[PDB]
């Protein structure tokens, strides 16, 4: 009834949300103590299938199941993450400066192996971490983390977007110049949708990600016209490249900003407005 | 709902202004999300891209990015539209105006045609502002793929025309009898190619390396279908597979592979959904609160969400 | 109590029963309705007079 | 006095129209 | 919330005025939307069509028509049971009752059908009134894809006999798919309904496509751009099948529309659209089995 909210009691080793901001896409981190055994499968024999336990064995390494599963990847984590993968520098050193700084980046290198060793072993990061929310409060101790961080629709960032514009509320950045892919180049006013676009390209640079937010006012079932186009990356020769999910209804066009405020100088962009309109991921070729 | 307004621009004829109040209840193809329209944006005028109307293929391409929504409500010089696609977050339950020969059923999947039967015409006119609005024929979601396969193979055949010239029809649909009559008019080449294309590429996906493992099964459907009544009504009498017997190969990657599941999955994914490829995607499921088991064709039929 | 007639004969003497006869309840709805338009409740209300 | 019951009607249901529909403890005005 | 009430049939036992106490948040799927109903409509003698008791393909058809249903509060001679499908997105938090697999924190829950584990599992069964219950499993969208392929893929091995492919490990959950005592000769012998469309739609999908680019393309960007993604991927498979395997218009342009409407319905007779989600608050999130969970509208 436009209201809704969330809780859970993560752990700090991820996202950390003292560092991090009022407005945060936290993602989730589903299922950890899975794959050895989907790592081993879903792919061909041809693809050293203990990668993914040894690589994430590593990274949990970097910091027993505990009293707290291992969630709360947030979007500020992956920006580092894939910010060697992605064509573009002096640009993406500046969120792995807000993470190095403010968030040990031997958390990164351990996980960026696993995006290459995901992608490797055929196991991809889309269908693992569904969108979890917008991080109303943190109540975080020295070792957990219970975040209201409220899911389900349209309200979810107005009740964080109504009362935002006295003090500091929400706003929702998209923490980078280069992601937030603004599409719509060729456009006009309307209101806009919101993805979240997982890129993929298998042994072109390695099983290369990029993680990024589009934004168009073009259905899920029209946006594969425009994510077949716009890419170089069609050249794998298997398949299942550019997965999406919904993220929502931008209702204000307008309202898509650049700035580069934060903390660290961290270039970013206000997101006045936002339908939360959670959706579900894509993948087929 | 994210009620969109759509301005009634210049004078009104005094029958056109009745135009509107009849439409209460059809679907708005509207190319944005706007709290605020002109009309000409919706009429088909607009659907007209460069030089030429898109045929009966085309308009589905039209279609496709571009928005549906509701009529709820009619007033001279607005129409307040419910955007199905976004604003259908209602305890409201917008209805819709059943406008084809067909009795849908209660909870069937509603999909969009463009008219294509012979006396579904709709078009109506405009004689203050020259504006046609071909209003689109919902129609539930068995009736609308089984539309969408005869138009596309009538498109194939106005590729190459080798047999002499008595082709079948393909233009003959039976919905619990009644022999309906499509428009079988002109083929535009792109709006061929474009869903032509689509539909090839689909099915290439669909063969993995464990589909072939399927292909051995061929004899074993036709000993069943020789003993199994439920069998020989599924290999149809017009079917290739009943002309394709007139193989396991082991070239094991591995030994342990799961060979069949993904096959499955695969064909899942990539030639199962066809309807949402070709035609548009079901978002119109029938909701009947008083207890009616069936919506008449030009009824009024309250509306929830996706299937 | 059923009527009964007392009986003559060498029969056995023919087992009385006099008992509170049980029965079934149905349940029956009978529902009604009717509608009330957009209008008359912003009228009717004070609301838009 | 086609002025003062315009002013007046509008004064009424600005403020019945937020919180005034309930009745209070005892006297509203 | 509009919660329709089900009407209990008249005098039942003592067990079964118990029975249906336990069924407090189960998932029950009514046909129309009426707020008196009966019981006998929501049992499963009502799902009887072509007069037997249907299969797990009638039921997956059944289960994509009528509306789904969470009980919300057992009451004497009533049923108050609140649809999903009704009410605007994430409104109206009721529970759901769990079974095997985890239902996280979110996962997007599908109502599937009840012969996916045990058969006479759940088969609530009043002996007053002689009807029969059969309450349908809440699994989440990947687990659900993925163990609905994974059945119909065993019965293949079946059909035609000579790895076991019944593991499927989840994060915490060993998940014991088998059980072979009793249940495998009766689970394969139900999805004797499935599995023949699934071979059939799978091999009038490949031997069509196998006579239609031989008797294509050679009569524009049609050839170009499909011969562009397919270069010695399907291509090698072409020789392959057209060699170990054998090869008229007419009967194809007539099989065309058929296929295409029958591998069109089991898009939406499998792949298990999500109809609810779980969306927590003051909650641990990860739901025992058997355990109630915050369960809301839309995904």
């Amino acid at each position: 009834p436009r209201y809704h909210l969330t809780r859970q009691v993560t752990l700090t080793d991820l996202c950390q949300p003292n560092a991090e901001r009022a407005g945060a896409l936290l993602l989730a981190l589903r299922h950890p103590t899975d794959l050895p055994h989907l790592a081993r499968h879903r792919a061909p024999p041809g693809r050293q299938t203990e990668r993914l336990a040894e690589a994430w064995g590593q990274l949990l390494e970097a910091s027993e199941s505990g009293c707290a599963r291992a969630g709360l990847v947030s979007f500020n984590f992956l920006v580092a993450a894939c910010a060697a993968a992605y064509d573009a520098r002096d640009a993406a050193e500046a969120v792995r400066a807000h993470i190095t700084t403010n968030y040990a980046g031997a958390r990164l290198d351990r996980f960026s192996e696993c995006l290459r060793a995901m992608v490797h072993t055929h196991v991809f990061p889309h269908e693992v971490m569904r969108f979890f929310g917008g991080l109303v409060s943190w109540v975080t101790q020295d070792e957990l983390a219970s975040v209201t961080a409220v899911c389900s629709g349209p309200q979810e960032a107005t009740h964080t977007g109504h009362p935002g514009r006295p003090r500091s509320a929400v706003t929702i950045p998209a923490c980078a110049f280069v992601d937030l892919d603004a599409e719509l180049c060729l456009g006009g006013p309307g209101a806009a949708f919101l993805y979240l676009v997982f890129t993929y390209r298998q042994c072109r640079d390695q099983e290369l990600c990029c993680v990024y937010v589009v934004k168009s006012q073009l259905p899920p079932r029209g946006l594969e016209a425009a994510l077949e186009r716009l890419f170089g990356r069609l050249r794998i020769t298997t398949c299942t490249y550019a997965a999406f999910a919904e993220l929502g209804v931008m209702p204000d066009d307008s309202p898509r900003c650049l700035h580069r405020t934060e903390r660290v100088g961290v270039p970013v962009v206000i997101l006045e407005g936002v339908v939360w309109r959670p959706g579900g991921w894509r993948a087929c070729a | 709902c994210f009620e969109a307004d759509i301005a009634i621009p210049s004078g009104i004829s005094r029958p056109d202004a009745a135009a509107l109040q009849r439409c209460e209840g059809r679907v708005v193809f509207l190319p944005t999300i706007r709290r605020q329209l002109a009309l000409a944006d919706v009429a088909h005028e607009s659907f007209v891209s460069g030089g030429v109307s898109p045929d009966t293929l085309g308009l589905l391409l039209a279609y496709r990015r571009r928005f549906p929504a509701v009529i709820t409500r009619v007033l001279p010089t607005r129409i307040v539209a419910c955007p199905v696609d976004l604003g259908l977050t209602h305890a409201g339950t917008v209805n819709l105006r059943n406008t084809s020969p067909v009795d849908l059923c209660n909870g069937d999947p509603v999909s969009l045609v463009p008219p294509v039967f012979e006396g579904q015409a709709t078009d109506v006119r405009l004689e203050s502002l020259d504006l046609t609005l071909r209003f689109p024929v919902p129609l539930p979601t068995p009736l609308a793929r089984e539309i969408v396969a005869r138009l596309v193979a009538r498109g194939i055949r106005d590729l190459n025309p080798r047999t002499p010239g008595e082709l079948p029809d393909l233009n003959v649909l039976y919905y619990n009898g009644a022999r309906l009559s499509l428009v079988a008019d002109v083929q535009q080449l792109a709006s061929v190619n474009t869903e032509l294309r689509s539909l090839v590429l689909n099915m290439v996906y669909s063969i993995t390396e464990g589909t072939t493992l399927i292909l051995t099964l061929i004899p074993r459907l036709l000993a069943l279908s020789a003993q199994d009544g439920y069998v020989n009504a599924l290999l149809q009498m017009q079917s290739v597979t009943r002309e394709a017997a007139q193989a396991p190969m082991l070239m094991q990657d591995g030994e342990r592979r799961l060979p069949l599941y993904e096959a499955l999955v695969a064909w899942l994914a990539h030639a199962g959904q066809l309807g949402d490829i070709l035609a548009l995607a079901p978002a119109v499921r029938v909701c009947t609160f008083d207890g009616a088991a069936v919506v008449q064709s030009g009824d009024m039929a309250p509306v929830i969400r996706y299937p | 109590h059923q009527p009964l007639i007392a009986r003559d004969g060498p029969h056995p003497v023919e087992q009385p029963v006099h008992n509170y006869m049980t029965k079934v309840i149905d349940r029956r709805a009978l529902n009604a309705a009717f509608s009330l338009a957009t209008e008359a409740i912003a009228l009717l209300t004070g609301e838009a007079l | 006095s086609i002025l003062s019951t315009i002013e007046v009607a509008s004064h009424r249901r600005l403020f019945d129209f937020f919180a005034a529909v309930r009745s209070d403890e005892n006297s509203l005005y």
